[PDB]
């Protein structure tokens, strides 16, 4: 038997073809794991070739091929042989049997000895945005859970042979609960069984090893299976983790949304903040959904149950109170900075005999300015150990650059100080996050006016270069004299196009170039330039702004919620940690007393519900 | 509906009024440029294609 | 310094006349545009008063 | 799906690995490079304009247009626009610099 | 546009691009496995599939 012989033998699935080849293996000391009858491209052996080319669920060659490889000696080398191809790397024969949805041959490869923590680190087995087709897990236990196999994922845990535990991180750190989030699109058929096996593998891990929260295990990005659903945009498995009550007495620590008292139709409910809200001590789900969320359903993930009231609670506890402070302490500090430019008496080389308290009122004006210049600097310093974080850094530096030139007596002090004063009132325009109307038009003009004015810029530049160069070619050369209202000069490139659009908008009076070659064609091309351009191009832009205002009206509620969310977290992440721990939203609830009793020090949150149907 | 037939016709107005401004420039007449001014703007209206 | 005075005056004419006005008009265009249902109900409340 | 009349198909199944299914369509007359008539030329040109925009976006006819845009469409169009724009600027100079 | 450019090519270049692939489909009457030019579309199905 050559190499293409035996691969074609097991492909058709016909048994009794080798039928005593086991002496011929032992004759020339031939073994199945040797490179002779292994495909040189991938590395495929006899047993994978049977499984891909399976017939009606069973291949009778496999109990022969198990028994032939049993006698040769290679079983640990034969079951566990990775495809060394760079397009399937690491794929053992166990991955194929779990793939093809056959419980039968999985039971054989486990019993004869698999490598059930097998890392399929292939380019096929990568995420979709990383040049790959199907991500899962990179482990045989995760294949059973990602490809919807409840019976195999049970069997891979409670086997008599080598146990695949649910804790083992893969090549990039992902456990199986990280993997169930990574294959979950937020559709209906997806998030049906994903929420099932996220439960069925969480509950199984607690009825196994009861001291480890499997969800607390972080991958190699620091994220958790809740924060991985937060960053990658998912809503189907994101809602399920937050509203996860488990009524079993042994698995009660694995529960969020605790039920609570109910006096008639005033049913209470008690949500957890184990990862939704920390005071800077740890990573946060709420920081991920607001800042860096791979910009997906933020308007749907900042709404779920408790995130919607946790921003309402922080607003009227410290948020609104500190926000109006942050406005008027900044708006008064600009007026102080304004009057130090209008009434500044130096104009270079500062007046060393100040000697007036009115001069000393203004002298304290720069002290407040230098205080704001160094404090906007120091806030930006402790960030870097980002659009608008850098604009306050610009305003911070230019105060410090001015303050050095103030003491040096350099006349350029008054020049740089106005560059701070133009920029500081642009950040007064930034403090609109919460005033609904003003915050609405802030990010209108970002996408609607960098595009449409540019889109208006093409059709005007296509027209004007055509018409003007046609109409200055209509003019006469200097042959009689260097005057533009008679002849063409070097500035004819300039002064025509200046006079071109001026004649359209407001200079509708005569403004006529007499000395032309053909005045009968100049006036016709001028009439076309009135109507085939700007007049028609205005009616485009009215229809543009007429229709693209319906797009921002659709996003009316959905941009205000994110402005109001960035308002609160910027106030909250600027506070010191003991001040934030003074403002822990919710309350320290004792809710459970599981083994090593030491009851649950769990910072929860109350959400009351009024229901007459349940009643 | 002139989806492709508009600019195909507007390429034909251009393709004629280059030849017409050529031939009027060819023999005698100084009125070649009056038609050529149309050839400029139609040369730049057709960049909107 | 006319070199920087003409720069800041351009930022004035851009932000006030072009930007802030179009910020306001587009705001009017969608906020108080659909008050056909609202102002009908407020007048009936005013007429009953 | 049967054996004797399998050749009368146009969507063949190619490979599958969990939910990442791959099907393989045919271009018997959906795209011919000039040797025949072709549907993709008939859809764009010789079609009744009521459902023309709804017949382009079914299956490969949608993807085959953006695939030719990916191969030679975006390239030769961007060459075409700059060559016509550098044709009219030359024709611009023959207007103003006309003694 | 895309079909307009593709007509402007000669056949020699146009056969050289040839969007798709030359796959071997499946065995037919005359020996060969029905050699057809083909195009591949990949699709996910977490459903009853
Ligand atoms: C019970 C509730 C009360 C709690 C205590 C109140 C909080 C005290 C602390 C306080 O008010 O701090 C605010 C912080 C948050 C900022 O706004 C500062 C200014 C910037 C730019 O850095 C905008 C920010 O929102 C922002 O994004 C960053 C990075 C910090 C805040 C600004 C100071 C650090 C000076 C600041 O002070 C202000 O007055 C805001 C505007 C800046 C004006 C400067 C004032 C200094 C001299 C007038
Ligand atoms: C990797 C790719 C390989 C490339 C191999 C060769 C590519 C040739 C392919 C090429 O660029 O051919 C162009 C085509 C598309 C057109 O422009 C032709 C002109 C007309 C006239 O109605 C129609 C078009 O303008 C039009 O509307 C469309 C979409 C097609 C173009 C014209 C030819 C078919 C001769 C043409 O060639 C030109 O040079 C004209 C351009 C139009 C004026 C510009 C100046 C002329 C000379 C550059």
């Amino acid at each position: 038997f050559n190499r293409p012989i035996l691969f074609d033998i097991v492909s058709r699935g016909s048994t009794a073809d080798l039928d005593g080849l086991l002496p011929f293996l032992l004759t020339h000391k031939k073994r199945l794991t040797d490179e002779e009858f292994r495909e040189p491209s991938t590395g495929k052996t006899c047993l994978p070739k049977a499984l891909l080319n399976l017939s009606n669920g069973r291949n009778d060659t496999i109990p022969v091929l198990l028994d032939i490889a049993e006698r040769t000696g290679n079983m640990r080398e034969f079951i566990n042989s990775p495809f060394r191809d760079i397009y399937y790397r690491g794929q053992t024969a166990l991955h194929i049997a779990i793939e093809r949805r056959c419980k039968h041959y999985v039971e054989l490869l486990v019993a004869q000895g698999a490598d059930v923590h097998a890392q399929a680190r292939g380019r096929f087995f990568q995420p979709k945005d990383e040049g790959g087709y199907f991500y899962f897990g990179e482990l045989p236990l995760s294949l059973a859970a990602c490809t919807n196999q409840p019976h195999i994922v049970n069997y891979l845990t409670e086997n008599p042979h080598k146990k695949a535990d649910m804790r083992r991180q893969d090549s990039r750190g992902n456990t199986v609960l990280h993997a169930l989030v990574a294959i979950a699109d937020n559709t209906r058929e997806n998030t049906k069984f994903v929420t099932k096996m996220y439960d069925l593998l969480l509950l199984k891990c607690a009825r196994l090893f009861p001291d480890s929260n499997l969800e607390a295990v972080l991958n190699n990005d620091g994220l958790s299976p809740l924060m991985m659903a937060a960053k990658t945009g998912k809503i189907g498995i994101f809602q399920h983790i937050i509203r996860r009550e488990v009524t079993d007495e042994d698995t009660r620590h694995l529960s969020r949304k605790f039920k609570d008292w109910a006096y008639g139709p005033v049913y209470s409910s008690l949500y957890d903040l184990s990862s939704l809200d920390t005071c800077g001590e740890e990573a946060s789900v709420l920081e991920i959904l607001v800042y860096n969320s791979k910009i997906e359903n933020r308007h749907e993930m900042l709404a779920v149950e408790p995130i919607n009231e946790l921003l309402r609670d922080k607003w009227r506890k410290f948020g609104a109170v500190s926000f109006y402070i942050n406005v008027v302490s900044y708006l008064c500090a600009m007026v102080i900075f304004t009057l130090t430019a209008y009434y500044q008496p130096l104009e270079g080389t500062p007046p060393y005999p100040y000697r007036t308290t009115v001069d000393y009122l203004r002298l304290a004006g720069e002290v407040i300015t230098l205080f704001t210049g160094v404090l906007f600097f120091f806030t930006n310093i402790k960030d870097l150990f980002g659009s608008f974080q850098l604009l306050y850094f610009i305003y911070s530096v230019l105060v410090i650059v001015s303050a050095a030139l103030y003491l040096a007596g350099i006349e350029a002090y008054l020049a740089v100080m106005v560059f701070a004063l133009v920029l500081g009132w642009m950040n007064a325009l930034y403090f609109t996050r919460g005033l609904k109307l003003t915050g609405t038009y802030s990010i209108m003009i970002q996408k609607i006016l960098f595009k449409d004015l540019f889109r208006f810029l093409l059709v005007y530049l296509l027209f004007m270069i055509g018409y003007a160069s046609a109409l200055v070619s209509l003019l006469n050369p200097c042959a009689n004299v260097p005057t533009y209202p008679s002849c063409r000069d070097s500035e004819t490139f300039s002064t025509f196009l200046l006079d071109l659009f001026k004649l359209t908008i407001g200079m509708g009076d005569l403004e006529m170039l007499s000395s032309t070659k053909y005045p009968v064609v100049f006036i016709i091309l001028l009439v076309t330039y009135i109507i085939l351009t700007f007049v028609l191009l205005l009616n485009m832009l009215i229809a543009l702004m007429g229709e693209t205002v319906g797009q921002v009206s659709k996003e009316s509620k959905h941009i205000w919620k994110l402005q109001w969310a960035t308002t609160i977290l910027d106030i909250e992440r600027s506070f010191p940690v003991f001040l934030r721990k003074a403002f822990r939203s919710g309350e320290m609830v004792t809710v459970g007393k599981s083994s090593d009793g030491t009851p649950d020090r769990r910072w929860c949150f109350r959400v009351d519900e009024v229901n007459w149907s349940h009643w | 509906l002139f989806i492709d037939g508009s600019f195909q016709l507007l390429y034909f107005i251009y393709s004629v009024l280059v030849i017409v401004s050529a031939a009027l420039y060819l023999a005698g007449i100084e009125a070649y440029l009056a038609v050529m001014v149309f050839a400029l703007v139609l040369g730049w209206m057709n960049a909107l294609y």
